[PDB]
């Protein structure tokens, strides 16, 4: 998954 | 088996990359394992193209920016007979048209090796004797997002339901007792800025924490 940022 | 291993100190790991807003951690993990295997075989470290993988492995089951799997990527490198370098096929973080150009190939794999699922010792073994190992983990937690240092241990971690592929570049322990407070040295793809220089230490031998040993594998070069 992707960074929350 | 050694007490600690750090493939980065031996030249098998490229600088930390950033997948940005695209679900290709699986491609990063794949290129990490491959970069390490190609290094062991030639003594040359070459950043591989994750974009190559995003755009061309839909036939093997990958979905570009919407998920994918590391072994499926090794699978594509094999059917395709190659994989371009990052320099020749740059990462743009979006699903694009496959532009694999074999004149720019710099890596090859004839298949892959799997690690028995949930077997941390098999994993430790693969790590210690082969080089960085692509692994899947459950990274759906704020604590992971905000991780900064030390050994990561999250109680709500799953060892079965994974959403993120990373790379185990080694392992070790904290302190002097080699048999305790052990961790997996993990390379992420959220940039150098996330975590500890882009890495995370994850609890080892703590019941396959976050599923790190659930579906590990590495490419055969
Ligand atoms: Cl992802």
């Amino acid at each position: 998954r992707l960074s929350a940022k | 088996l050694p007490k600690s291993v750090d493939w980065r100190k031996k030249g098998y790991v490229t600088p930390v990359k950033n997948q940005k807003q695209c679900g290709s951690s699986w491609a990063f993990s794949a290129t990490g394992a491959l970069e390490g295997q190609m290094f062991r075989k030639t003594g040359k470290l070459v950043s591989l193209s994750e974009q190559n993988l995003v755009d061309c492995s839909r036939p093997q089951g990958n979905q570009g920016c919407n998920g994918g799997f590391m072994a499926r990527a090794f699978q594509y490198v094999k059917e395709n007979g190659g994989l371009d370098s990052e320099e020749s096929y740059p990462y743009v973080a979006v699903d694009e048209i496959c532009k694999y150009r074999p004149e720019n190939s710099v890596a090859q794999d004839t298949g892959f090796t799997v690690v028995a699922p949930g077997k941390e010792k098999a994993l430790m073994k693969a790590v210690a004797t082969v080089g960085p190992i692509s692994v899947a983990m459950d990274a759906g937690h704020s604590s992971f997002q905000f991780y900064k240092s030390g050994i990561y241990f999250e109680p709500d971690c799953s060892s079965k339901n994974l959403d993120h592929g990373v790379l185990v570049v080694g392992y070790g322990f904290e302190g002097a007792n080699s048999q305790n407070s052990k961790y997996w040295l993990v390379k992420n793809s959220w940039g150098p800025e996330w975590g500890s220089n882009g890495y995370v230490k994850i609890a080892k031998d703590k019941n396959n924490h976050c599923g790190i040993a659930t579906a590990a594998s590495y490419p055969n070069v």
